């Protein structure tokens, strides 16, 4: 069986760095990606190759991953940043796509 | 009759389990006869019987 | 099969001819 | 525009079948894999299915292998997924996603075979409720 394991939530204030990880047994021995959904809209991609970053989106937003624990990590916390983080671990030669359980960041 | 990017013949077409790989276009049986094509709209692997 | 060619079937079946020999085998022994 | 467009959401009874149907525009429909993810109310994201670029390969979740169906028509450009047997766990919004990385390039014949990881272009979504 396989399943992501992510932080219900995590509080960050406006200018502090917010920490954003997803864990999994395989996790590293994949491709991991991250979508930022705002409430109620559909999910938009931030992190995909567990590095690089989407034309557009901005500098600020960026990701890691090694051994069994993903990260995305944002310099700066900013008002647009309300919203919730979905972890996928991604292998085309294995059809394994699964999502993780999410977490709220909450800028207080 | 059918015609598949010019490659005309006669039979009936059939939902066809080989599994084509992206760059194949048409299939060939073991004496060279064409038994499977590509159809070049939904891309889908038809067998030519 | 695209070439206009046919295998006809014979016209004794496999289990026809293992009667025949069972037939000769029995007649024998 | 690259956009993705769902429809044929609506409420049914458990044990009864419906088809969604995802339309896409703005970008070769038959280059790239497409996806089906799900959101319950108030849960995480469940993906659903995907499907090659010609239709071979497909691939379900375990929640929802055997009973579903994913299947796609490059040529009107409209990705669908049969659902079979609905239960009440399948109320959820569900979403067609695009790959970021398309598999193969009919109008080239390009075959990266190395591809990146990225869904960039999602839609709207459409509710499906399962209910009496
Ligand atoms: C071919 O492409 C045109 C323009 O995108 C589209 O209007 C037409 O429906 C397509 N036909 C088929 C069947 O692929």
């Amino acid at each position: 069986s396989y399943e992501l394991t992510q932080p219900p939530s995590v509080s960050v204030s406006p200018g502090q760095t917010a920490s954003i990880t997803c864990s999994g047994d395989k996790l590293g021995d994949k491709y991991a990606c991250w979508y930022q959904q705002k409430p109620g809209q559909s999910p938009v991609l931030v992190i995909y190759q567990d590095n690089k970053r989407p034309s557009g989106i901005p500098e600020r937003f960026s990701g890691s991953n090694s051994g069994n624990t993903a990260t995305l990590t944002i310099s700066g916390t900013q008002a647009m940043d309300e919203a919730d983080y979905y972890c996928q671990g991604w292998d085309r030669s294995t059809g394994y796509y699964v999502f993780g359980t999410g977490t709220k960041v909450t800028v207080l | 009759n059918f015609n598949f990017n010019g490659l005309t013949g006669t039979g009936v077409l059939t939902e066809s389990n080989k599994k084509f790989l992206p760059f194949q276009q048409f299939g060939r049986d073991i004496a060279d006869t064409t038994d499977a094509v590509r159809d070049p709209q939904t891309l889908e692997i038809l067998d030519i019987t | 099969k695209f070439n206009g060619l046919t295998v006809l079937p014979p016209l004794l079946t496999d289990e026809m001819i293992a009667q025949y020999t069972s037939a000769l085998l029995a007649g024998t022994i | 525009q690259v956009q993705l467009v769902e429809s044929g959401g609506g409420v049914v009874q458990p044990g009864r079948s419906l088809r969604l149907s995802c339309a896409a525009s703005g970008f070769t429909f038959s280059n790239y894999g497409m996806h089906w993810v799900r959101q319950a109310p108030g849960k995480g994201l469940e993906w659903v299915a995907i499907i090659s670029f010609d239709g071979s390969n497909r691939y379900y979740a375990d929640s929802v292998k055997g009973r579903f169906t994913i299947s796609r028509d490059n040529s009107k450009n409209t990705l669908y997924l049969q659902m079979d047997s609905l239960r009440a766990e399948d109320t959820a919004v569900y979403y067609c996603a695009k790959d970021l990385s398309f598999y193969y390039d009919i109008s080239t014949g390009y075959y990266p075979q190395s591809y990146n990881s990225g869904t960039d272009v999602w839609g709207q979504g459409t509710t499906v409720t399962v209910s009496s």
